[PDB]
RNA sequence: CGCGAAGAACCUUACCUGGUCUUGACAUCCACGGAAGUUUUCAGAGAUGAGAAUGUGCCUUCGGGAACCGUGAGACAGGUGCUGCAUGGCUGUCGUCAGCUCGUGUUGUGAAAUGUUGGGUUAAGUCCCGCAACGAGCGCAACCCUUAUCCUUUGUUGCCAGCGGUCCGGCCGGGAACUCAAAGGAGACUGCCAGUGAUAAACUGGAGGAAGGUGGGGAUGACGUCAAGUCAUCAUGGCCCUUACGACCAGGGCUACACACGUGCUACAAUGGCGCAUACAAAGAGAAGCGACCUCGCGAGAGCAAGCGGACCUCAUAAAGUGCGUCGUAGUCCGGAUUGGAGUCUGCAACUCGACUCCAUGAAGUCGGAAUCGCUAGUAAUCGUGGAUCAGAAUGCCACGGU
């Protein structure tokens, strides 16, 4: 793909990392909860205030040895043609052609 | 078809009284991949039937089928380049074939009820001959003595 | 204290390898076994498309089959928990041993 | 004891088992005329039981697994086939000759890359 | 038309896989990643080595690379200092120890990595391509190859058009599964573009 | 929408703009470019400049509109017709 | 032309406006101080700029490093910038069509021919006979996968003929016979009979047989054609930018609409609609995930929370079907667009521009012109189900089963 794509989602994958643990998850569960009140609204606030790069809907899954970001699969981690050029050479275990 | 001929397809016979003729009707009969009703709506019509007519409805079936089925066909060509009608005497295994699906369509366009009740008036009607099966019968036997002026023409 | 032994590998012959090394392997410790059984084999099918830029019915399609293997122990021993630990099987089979 | 029969006609298995009785047969604890609400998928079970006599003498206990109603009823006849061919093997002329022995290996076929239904091709313009 | 890739095809029949072990969805693409650095940094920095294949096994608490090469000689180094340091290396970047076992080929003109990647080096050493490819035909049929195929492709002599180039000597049953059938492809990066190089090597069935 | 346990929206930087302007007085009109945020009564009877995508559009805020987004008063697009 | 895109709110994004940077977001090296992280505030649309606290790790020849952080300089990095008509790789196409060749011999002055043609036959250059050809190879076929039958092996997390117990439900001991799971093996070869045929090959019918003529499908695509497609997966020759065709941001666009075409989904209905009762599937997914039971909510959903890395737990119950009664041929108890109001869930955020639920409206349409497409058996047709892509976003795509 591109250097300037492949350094972009690297840095938001790491700035995911640094904030889903720390607030993001509690302030989702802090507006859900009924029995809290007005603590809501002040949680919005600061939910908005952070960079806004660390929500993981942000981040883009895309085949790491090429950056491609269409025909991605999570299981191999790659470009669909990526996968089946690494089958061929018999890099992916217990893989092979399909029939039935 | 061009290289390999083959012959026809058995047919499960019908289950309720034997016959390879009810399962076809039956069948030609079904549409959209639906043979429970089918099978219900037959059962219904001939009993319909063997209360009218006489208690064997084996028979009255088959007189509503001998006077509608067709011996003679129309058939499209072409071969010096004029459109050819040329009429054939058809085998009895599509003789009774084309009898039956037409007499699918009449049932339709009666419009009674009930599908059940406007194909048990259609066979009915059939056997006294008065039916609109016989109507189209003599309507194809009409357009047939006109074609026996292609009967000669190419391709005989 | 019965155990369950579950073994996972991508290929058919090695799974059988490793069940029948681990069982001479408790006859050595010297412990009665029971016979393991074909826990149904699981295929997965991804469907991916070849050409680079443009087709759709040029697609080939990978499968990729996991077969699964219970044992199961009756009369386990010191002897033979150190046996499993010690002896060494395959790198294509993971241990799942289970109390 | 009990002679023992197995059917399959699409998708389904069928487990059949022959006694002595007075022609009473149970379908997955359920009697048949309750279990098979069509006609035709209720009588093609006993179709078998008038070229053979044995149908007023046999009590027959069936449990079918799997499939849907067609196939579950052609897996019963098929079932039942097969559990008097252990008992009689001399009514082969008459039976194989209506033809319920055959064991209906016609099947569903698998869906193809570039079809819609793995025969249909998708409908296309020349132009 | 295209064909099929050789090992591809029967891979899981007579071609034993270059990655032989096992994990659960979790780790599958993270282990997927660390076979390919593993397998491209010691590609690049053994190009001289003639590596020819490389298998990665995953042991439940280690990793175990077998290299299938020509010269054992220059991939262990004197006392083994070389082979200690890609130890440390590969080791590092897999993020556990790490075993090297180095297995040698003794006839390196029937293995498809070793005769393409020769083909593919005389090119930028400026050996005309059908000369190289007899060259390459005449050593696999004298050290004994059943048969043998050899696929020479792109902006040939400097051309301004590119030509296929191909000589089959022997047997080549590519539609036969049990047939043995060595495949690699290699490149050659020249002056005039870049240069593909196809090998089939048939050695008995099954 | 939003659900209604969460509430409506609004931004920070807008929010408090807002209230600045409103305890100070409608003097100017508010710059803006976050069109996702929701008109909320505390800005009744003022204009925001919202933007379009190269132009901030004035909008005037009045009780009807309120609860519709600061974004919704700002075509983005300018198509007259296809005739000439 | 439901093509790349297995999924455009932001991101993706490569486009536009505007704000911005110029050894640079990304890599190697030079100099300086330094661990990352945490809390906090101000300007701004954010980038970024600015303020303030905590902190100083390891080996140590106390000489440095890595995770690295921040500024200056240079080789430069970086270009999804151009040329597929320079290329590699990959792919489409005729087409799974049956062809493409070689050795020796013979013929011809020779290029070459013959083999490979011809009578038949076959799915086939498949086979047979003839034939100056005899053989051989790549392709056809076979070997690989799945399904159709049986035998043997192991029996839990799957099964329950029999034994008893039966919280009367495979639930308990208990059984491994069976369904099933998967591992190996046997069988289907024109094998035998008869007829046709040219006593050949083949074809037709028959017997047995679970399956009979390649058993049904899948993978496998020869030599070559189209300067076929891709320089935007990737790599790469040449060409161009390198204070801009590079790079960081916020909003917008790729969803615009006098119209045309292609590919589909839903219908026009009575084989249907509507309501109740009632029965069975296969395949898969699931650890930042599937989420039961119970309670509230007409509802999508919410609360609590069992279990499940799975033959156990969860999406999960199927739909057309059948039995009942009404609808009674009516633009209708059809059809569902469109539109209004109110809501649910994801996500920082659903205005442009997400899906779904409840109430309100009910448009065209009563089967479609010339023309045109798919399909020969569980196939058309039709009915549901699942997967990848995926935070959320299927009528598309890939799979599965029912009639
Ligand atoms: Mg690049
Ligand atoms: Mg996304
Ligand atoms: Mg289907
Ligand atoms: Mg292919
Ligand atoms: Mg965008
Ligand atoms: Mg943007
Ligand atoms: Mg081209
Ligand atoms: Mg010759
Ligand atoms: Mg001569
Ligand atoms: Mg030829
Ligand atoms: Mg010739
Ligand atoms: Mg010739
Ligand atoms: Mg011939
Ligand atoms: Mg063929
Ligand atoms: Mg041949
Ligand atoms: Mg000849
Ligand atoms: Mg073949
Ligand atoms: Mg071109
Ligand atoms: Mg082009
Ligand atoms: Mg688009
Ligand atoms: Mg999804």
């Amino acid at each position: 793909a591109k250097q300037s794509m492949k350094a972009r989602e690297v840095k938001r994958v790491a700035l995911a990392d640094k904030y889903f643990a720390k607030r993001a998850e509690l302030k989702a569960i802090i507006s859900d909860v009924n029995a809290s009140d007005e603590d809501r609204w002040n949680a919005v606030l600061k939910l908005q205030t952070l960079p806004r790069d660390s929500s993981p809907s942000r981040q883009r899954n895309r085949c790491r040895q090429t950056g491609r970001p269409h025909g991605f699969l999570r299981k191999f981690g790659l470009s669909r043609i990526k996968v089946r050029e690494a089958a061929m050479r018999g890099e992916i275990p217990g893989l092979k052609k399909a029939s039935w | 078809p061009r290289r390999r001929v083959i012959g026809q397809r058995k047919i499960l016979p019908d289950p309720k009284f034997g016959s390879e003729l009810l399962a076809k009707f039956v069948n030609i009969l079904m549409v959209d991949g639906k043979k429970s009703t089918a099978e219900s709506i037959v059962y219904s019509a001939l009993e319909t039937l063997a209360q009218r007519s006489g208690k064997s409805e084996l028979e009255a079936f088959e007189v509503a089928l001998e006077n509608v089925r067709p011996t003679v066909e129309v058939k499209s060509r072409r071969v010096g380049g004029s459109t050819y009608q040329v009429p054939v005497e058809v085998r009895p295994v599509r003789r009774n074939a084309l009898a039956m699906r037409w007499i699918v369509e009449a049932a339709r366009k009666r419009g009674d009820k009930s599908m059940a009740l406007r194909l048990a008036n259609e066979l009915s009607d059939a056997a006294e001959n008065k039916g609109t099966a016989v109507k189209k019968r003599e309507d194809v036997h009409r357009m047939a003595e006109a074609n026996k002026a292609f009967a000669h023409y190419r391709w005989l | 204290q019965r155990i369950r032994i579950r073994l996972k590998a991508f290929d058919h012959r090695l799974i059988d390898q490793a069940t029948a090394e681990i069982v001479e392997t408790a006859k050595r410790t010297g412990a009665q076994v029971r016979g393991p059984i074909p826990l149904p084999t699981r295929k997965e099918r991804f469907t991916v498309l070849i050409s680079p830029h443009v087709n759709k019915d040029a697609r080939d399609q990978y499968e990729i089959r996991t077969h699964l293997r219970l044992v199961d122990i009756v009369e386990p021993t010191e002897k033979t928990v150190d046996a499993l630990m010690r002896l060494d099987l395959a790198a294509g089979v993971d241990v799942q041993i289970s109390l | 004891n009990q002679y023992y029969g197995t059917g399959r006609r699409k998708s389904s298995a069928a487990r059949v088992f022959i006694k002595p009785g007075n022609g009473k047969i149970v379908i997955n604890q359920r009697s048949l005329e309750q279990y098979f609400g069509r006609e035709t998928a209720r009588m093609v079970v006993r179709q078998p039981l008038e070229l053979v006599d044995m149908v007023e003498k046999l009590d027959l206990y069936i449990t079918v697994k799997g499939g849907g109603i067609s196939g579950q009823a052609g897996a019963i006849r098929h079932g039942i086939t097969r559990a008097l061919m252990e008992y009689d093997e001399s009514l082969r002329s008459e039976l194989r000759k209506a033809g319920f022995v055959t064991r209906d290996a016609r099947q569903v076929e698998r869906k193809k890359v570039g079809l819609r239904k793995a025969r249909r091709r998708p409908q296309f313009s020349k132009r | 038309g295209q064909k099929v890739h050789p090992n591809g095809i029967r891979l899981g029949i007579v071609k034993p896989w270059n990655s032989t072990w096992f994990a659960n969805t979790k780790e599958f693409a993270d282990n997927l990643d660390s076979d390919f650095k593993v397998r491209q940094y010691l590609t690049k920095e053994l190009a001289k080595a003639s590596v020819s294949r490389i298998v990665i096994e995953r042991p439940a608490k280690s990793i175990r690379v077998t290299i299938h090469t020509a010269r054992p000689g220059i991939v262990i180094g004197k006392k083994g200092e070389d082979v200690e340091k890609l130890r440390k290396v590969v080791a590092d970047i897999a993020g556990v120890p790490a075993q090297i076992n180095i297995a040698e080929v003794r006839k390196p003109e029937l293995d498809a990595k070793l005769v393409a990647d020769s083909i593919t080096s005389q090119l930028e050493r400026r050996v005309m391509f059908r000369r190289a490819m007899k060259r390459a035909v005449q050593n696999a049929m004298r050290l004994g190859a059943k048969g043998i195929k050899v696929e020479v492709s792109g902006r040939l002599g400097g051309a301004e058009i590119a030509r296929t180039e191909w000589y089959r000597e022997g047997r080549v049953p590519l539609h036969t599964l049990r047939a043995d059938i060595d495949y690699n492809t290699s490149e050659a990066h020249t002056t005039y573009g870049v240069i593909g190089v196809k090998v089939w090597i048939f050695k008995g069935e099954i | 929408p939003r659900s209604l346990k969460k509430g409506p929206f609004i931004d920070l930087h807008l929010l408090k703009k807002v209230e600045k302007a409103v305890e100070s007085g409608d003097k100017k009109p508010l710059r803006t470019w976050s069109r996702r945020s929701t008109i909320f009564p505390n800005m009744i009877g003022l204009t925001i400049a919202v933007h379009n995508g190269r132009q901030h559009v004035p909008v005037f805020v009045t009780d009807e509109m309120v609860g519709h987004k600061l974004g919704e008063f700002a075509p983005t697009r300018t198509y007259r017709g296809h005739a000439a």
